[PDB]
């Protein structure tokens, strides 16, 4: 985009068409037909969730201690 | 050991040793001191394991089975026990669950003699490594529970298809358990288990699958039946 006293170049992050869209769009249509599982990214939250659940997991502690719920 | 050779000594239950004198004590009168053993209990201890060793003229090595009442080896039966031991094989009523039937955890089993000056270098490295890996694969354990097995890097998912392996090889048929599997037991040296644990860790045998490993004497062996597979 060219105008008075400017220019911009509005860049794709990937390359774009019909083609590689429909292919994207029957994809995301595709995971949703089917619940399954698929990996975020982050492995801090992976080992540590897994720590907290371990280490929350069996505790008889709010019997142990007197409380109200 | 006055004859001069080299003798061992299995006491079935050091628990039920100590135990039992809990009860002489008892109806002796004696005053109860900790959880109620005898007042003696240092000194009953001290006597019964101080007479086995290895004396000028022979010797006699003892390994006797610790029993830990609920688990606990704060316990002063196990207690006073440890001060005694040279080596420590702890054994797992969950490893044994999981099939695993010379049911020792390598990682908390530990040896007041194993270092290297003591037990060569090869030995006293291979050792580490086999409690390194299986180790790491603990770590990575967590993370493939959480995000699955596809997320480890090709050298990561490659340490914990080798770590497998070596959790299996250390598995045997004992020969005294014949009338329970019927599978044929068999004795493994030294060299041939460290030379297959430094091998198998390297590591030559990642072309055959785990099962190879199940229970077996030296790879050697995990080899055939990886043919039969």
């Amino acid at each position: 985009e060219v105008q008075p006293g400017n220019v911009t170049v509005l860049a794709d992050t990937a390359i774009r068409g019909q083609d590689l869209d429909e292919a994207r769009a029957m994809e995301a249509k595709r995971k949703a037909e089917e619940h399954i599982s698929s990996s975020h990214g982050d492995v801090d939250y992976a080992q540590a969730s897994a720590e907290l659940a371990k280490a929350i997991a069996q505790l008889r502690v709010i019997e142990l201690t007197k409380k109200a719920m | 050991r006055d004859e001069g050779r080299d003798v061992l000594l299995f006491v079935d239950n050091i628990y039920r040793y100590t135990l039992a004198g809990t009860e002489v004590s008892a109806l002796l009168g004696r005053m109860p001191s900790a959880v109620g053993y005898q007042p003696t209990l240092a000194e009953e201890m001290g006597v019964l394991q101080e007479r086995i060793t290895s004396t000028k003229t022979g010797s006699i090595t003892s390994v006797q089975a610790v029993y830990v009442p609920a688990d606990d080896l704060t316990d002063p039966s196990p207690a006073t026990t440890f001060a005694h031991l040279d080596a420590t094989v702890v054994l797992s009523r969950q490893i044994a669950s999981l099939g695993i039937y010379p049911a020792v955890d390598p990682l908390d089993s530990t040896s007041r003699q194993l270092d290297p000056l003591v037990v060569g270098q090869e030995h006293y490295d291979t050792a580490r490594g086999v409690q390194s890996i299986l180790q790491r694969y603990q770590e990575l354990k967590d993370i493939i529970a959480i995000l699955g097995m596809d997320e480890l890097s090709e050298e990561d998912k490659l340490v914990v298809a080798r770590a497998r392996k070596i959790q299996r090889f250390l598995s045997q048929p004992f020969f005294v358990a014949e009338v329970f599997t019927g599978s044929p037991g068999k004795y493994v040296s030294l060299k041939d288990t460290i030379r297959g644990f430094k091998g198998i860790m390297e590591g030559e045998y990642d072309h055959l699958p785990e099962q190879a490993f199940y229970m077996v004497g030296s790879i050697e062996e995990a080899v055939e039946k990886a043919k039969k597979l």
